[PDB]
């Protein structure tokens, strides 16, 4: 009967279907991805409806008095995770409309079919097509077919669908009592309650200026280094003045810029550091790849597995009868639980991100007693970006040696972690202007500034001059270039890969100062420290229980969003790019147009 | 090893009441998941024993193992049962993806993760009470800040460590000032006969020589003595024999 006496007794009949009625879409979206048959769809659907009307059948009934009355702490900070009523505020003829335009958006994405229009007799798949075709066609009139005509079949009737999208998505979070959608993705960040670490939604916006001011000597130094190598391979396409054409980045957008790593070797006599060579002389198998990757994180400090990690998930393709989709994704499906579907090969990048699905696993462990609502990210972003700490420290020649891998005299010298770095600044710096200017994008399009015609005319305006690309034809007002990708027609966020490059980093960067590690950061190795694993396990248990702000004070001990890891790490890569800049043109310019004849 | 059990707020009292505990084929053979405890050991129980055992039978997550100690707080030890800190028992967890769980969800068994207050120590609350958190009542529903307690399992054996059926069985010990009624199993040896040797039976201690009887008894009885009040009489305590 007394007001201070009560806290918080939500969690008894919410928080223990919020996993079982995702449990039985869990394992039927599961089984979608193993066995596809044409009854094990079914069962995603009819159980999948009931987890969605879960979340709109308790938000009816949560609608008579505010929210002032509570004083803990631990009570807010999951509050906010559910009294999101979502698209349940809107009339019966506009919010199952929602529902419908949603279905038909990831249907032609990954169904579609686009070929050459002066030879359409042989027409070919896109998925396993279009992707590894770029890396090896050296023709400036063959990758102009791969960029252009993906965005003019499958691209041309979004652009009169997703003008009607933005405008009903206005409306189911103003009456949330939020200023648009724009801060729906930075609902997450918002921090409220702890006094001194307030972090409000509208200090996200100059949080990522700020951060991108520091990042254009480094980002500009990349940009005019594989400007440079392709003049010998295009000799009379791009201009050494302004920019790179966009349609041979090596990917559909040019988010990675993983396929342009073999066209810009600095030196060729020199092998790469590589595993495939050596992994078919030992003949290894699936259960050697996961034993020996536990391996490190057992001695770091976190405890072992037990038989339900080896028995329930498999890691071979179940026959050649039956289709099994293998997408790298850790299946975070419920109060700490993971199975791993991986259609594992005898790769490199297979085997990096064997520590990178495995990454997201203890994450997860820690807060595996936590309710579901603090069993999340502290972000987002906050998932996957301590899930890359592994495979950054896998890729270490030091750690290499203790185990029994490469050959134990290897010559290790200067110009030796140039390319591996090169590598890494194609992963980590390559995607992060190209997180900057789809999320600005996304944050001036919500709020209803611009008008129709300018929708389209201020996407190709921004690339010239964030990340320094060109169209190489123009596009009118029925073209859409930056929604058809993967994150934006499945209705996912893209802020939270531009947190996962800044939150890997400054953990990485203290956690060989706990280690005692004296050298660069690229041969940091996290492994044989007992020590190392109790500066994690404060951070690993806090999960959403705690906020963010609060979760980097044991570890770097900066409450605000820093570009300080992200340069200390490249210090050879700062230094060995400017003394062969010394005749080129630094940065990009906006005149150069390669239509513009 | 039941085929059925029953919920956390709902525990049956099993009464293990004037027993003979056998430990032998439980606690050495050891075919559960886990056997870890706190308190007494589970080789002190052997040698050692209790006024009143109480037993029951639920099924948990492999998280709320560490919730499950005396004097802890958190997530279920504050509001679904409560560990005293004279708690001279032991917890035994089994993994259960054959028997326990479920196809298609388990609906029928049910656990709670907060409370109105702090229970007391094993305490049986079947309550399906309305609460009120702010300041305007909720006449029965649910609402913003008014929320509702009472929802089932989510047990399958296809994944991981985290939320696997755990058949945990608290064996809780209880010495009280009547005497003792349930002991556990104690190794025998052999019996020689016609030879000086040292007596440890169940009711007698002493030095002698074994030789064959030739007189009358009474089988309720331990022991005899003769016409100078000395012991000249043993039975065996396993076979009818003096």
């Amino acid at each position: 009967s007394t007001i201070e006496e009560q806290a918080k007794t939500f969690l008894d009949k919410f928080n223990h279907e919020a996993e079982d009625l995702f449990y039985q879409s869990s394992l039927a979206s599961w089984n979608y991805n193993t066995n596809i048959t044409e009854e094990n769809v079914q069962n995603m659907n009819n159980a999948g409806d009931k987890w969605s009307a879960f979340l709109k059948e308790q938000s009816t009934l949560a609608q008579m008095y505010p929210l002032q009355e509570i004083q803990n702490l631990t009570v807010k900070l999951q509050l906010q995770a559910l009294q999101q009523n979502g698209s349940s505020v809107l009339s019966e003829d506009k919010s199952k409309r929602l529902n419908t335009i949603l279905n038909t958006m990831s249907t032609i994405y990954s169904t579609g079919k686009v070929c050459n229009p002066d030879n359409p007799q042989e027409c070919l798949l896109l998925e396993p097509g279009l992707n590894e075709i770029m890396a090896n066609s050296l023709d400036y009139n063959e990758r102009l077919w791969a960029w252009e005509s993906w965005r003019s079949e499958v691209g041309k009737q979004l652009r009169p669908l997703y003008e009607e999208y933005v405008v009903l998505k206005n409306e189911m979070a103003r009456a949330n009592h939020y200023e648009d959608y724009g801060d729906y993705w930075r609902g997450d960040y918002e921090v409220n309650g702890v006094d001194g670490y307030d972090y409000s939604r509208g200090q996200l916006i100059e949080d990522v200026e700020h951060t991108f001011e520091e990042i254009k000597p480094l980002y500009e130094h990349l940009h005019a280094y594989v400007r440079a190598k392709l003049m010998n391979a295009y000799p009379s396409y791009i201009s050494p003045i302004g920019c790179l054409p966009a349609h041979l980045l090596g990917d559909m957008w040019g988010r990675f810029w993983t396929n342009l790593y073999s066209l810009t070797v600095p030196f060729g006599q020199k092998p790469n550091i590589d595993v495939t060579d050596a992994m078919v002389d030992q003949a290894w198998d699936a259960q050697r790849i996961f034993k020996e990757a536990e391996k490190f994180f057992v001695s770091v400090g976190l405890p072992n597995m037990t038989q339900g990690f080896w028995e329930n998930s498999m890691l071979t393709d179940p026959g050649n009868v039956q289709k099994a989709v293998c997408h790298p994704t850790a299946w975070d499906l419920g109060k700490g639980d993971f199975r791993i579907l991986m259609c594992t090969k005898v790769t490199m990048d297979d085997f990096l991100t064997a520590h990178h699905e495995m990454g997201h696993i203890q994450y997860d462990m820690a807060y595996a007693a936590q309710p579901f609502l603090l069993r999340n990210g502290a972000n987002e972003g906050f998932h996957e970006a301590v899930g890359e700490i592994m495979s950054l420290s896998a890729a270490t020649p030091k750690h290499l040696k203790s185990i029994g891998l490469l050959s134990p005299d290897f010559q290790e010298d200067n110009e030796t972690e140039i390319n591996f770095l090169l590598k890494q600044a194609l992963t980590i710096v390559g995607t992060l202007p190209f997180t900057y200017m789809l999320e600005k994008w996304r944050w001036m399009v919500f709020k209803g500034e611009i008008p129709k015609d300018q929708w389209m005319k201020k996407w190709w305006e921004m690339k010239r001059e964030i990340v320094g690309v060109v169209e190489p034809v123009p596009h009118d007002e029925t073209y859409c270039d930056p929604a058809s990708l993967f994150h934006v027609s499945n209705d996912y966020s893209f802020i939270r890969y531009y947190t996962r490059t800044l939150y890997q980093f400054q953990f990485q960067e203290a956690l060989c100062q706990a280690a005692k590690h004296e050298g660069p950061l690229h041969k940091c190795d996290i492994s044989n420290s007992t020590e190392a694993g109790q500066k994690l396990f404060n951070m690993l248990r806090l999960g959403k229980s705690e906020p963010w702000t609060l979760a980097l004070e044991n570890v770097v001990g900066a409450k605000n969003m820093n570009v300080r890891p992200l340069l200390n790490y490249f210090e050879p890569l700062f230094t060995w790019l400017k003394d062969q800049n010394k005749n080129s043109f630094v940065g990009w310019s906006t005149d150069w147009s390669p239509y513009a004849d | 090893n039941a085929t059925r059990f029953a919920s956390v707020y709902a525990w049956n009292r099993k009464r293990i009441s004037n027993c003979v505990a056998d430990y032998s084929v439980l606690y050495n053979l050891a075919p559960f998941f886990t056997f870890k405890c706190y308190g007494v050991s589970p080789t002190k129980l052997n040698d050692l024993c209790f006024t009143n055992v109480y037993a029951d039978s639920f099924v948990i997550r492999g998280d709320e193992v560490r919730q499950i100690a005396p004097g802890q707080t958190g997530n279920i030890a504050d509001y679904n049962y409560k560990l005293p800190d004279d708690f001279t028992g032991c917890v035994i967890a089994w993994n259960s993806n054959k028997l326990d769980s479920k196809v298609s969800g388990n609906y029928n068994y049910l656990y709670r993760l907060f409370r109105k207050s702090n229970l007391k120590p094993f305490e049986r609350d079947i309550s399906t009470e309305i609460y009120q958190a702010g300041n305007k009542p909720c006449n029965g529903v649910a609402g913003f800040n008014c929320y509702f307690p009472l929802r089932s399992y989510s047990f399958r054996p296809t994944y991981g460590v985290g939320h696997q059926p755990y058949r945990v069985v608290v064996l809780s010990f209880e010495l009280l000032h009547a005497p003792a009624t349930v002991c556990g199993p104690k190794k025998s040896t052999n019996l020689v006969k016609n030879k000086c040797v040292n007596f440890n039976f169940n009711g007698l201690k002493g030095t002698g020589v074994l030789t064959e009887s030739n007189k009358k008894f009474l089988p309720f009885q331990q022991f005899g003595r003769d016409i100078a009040d000395t012991t000249d009489a043993v039975r065996d305590p396993q076979t009818l024999e003096i």
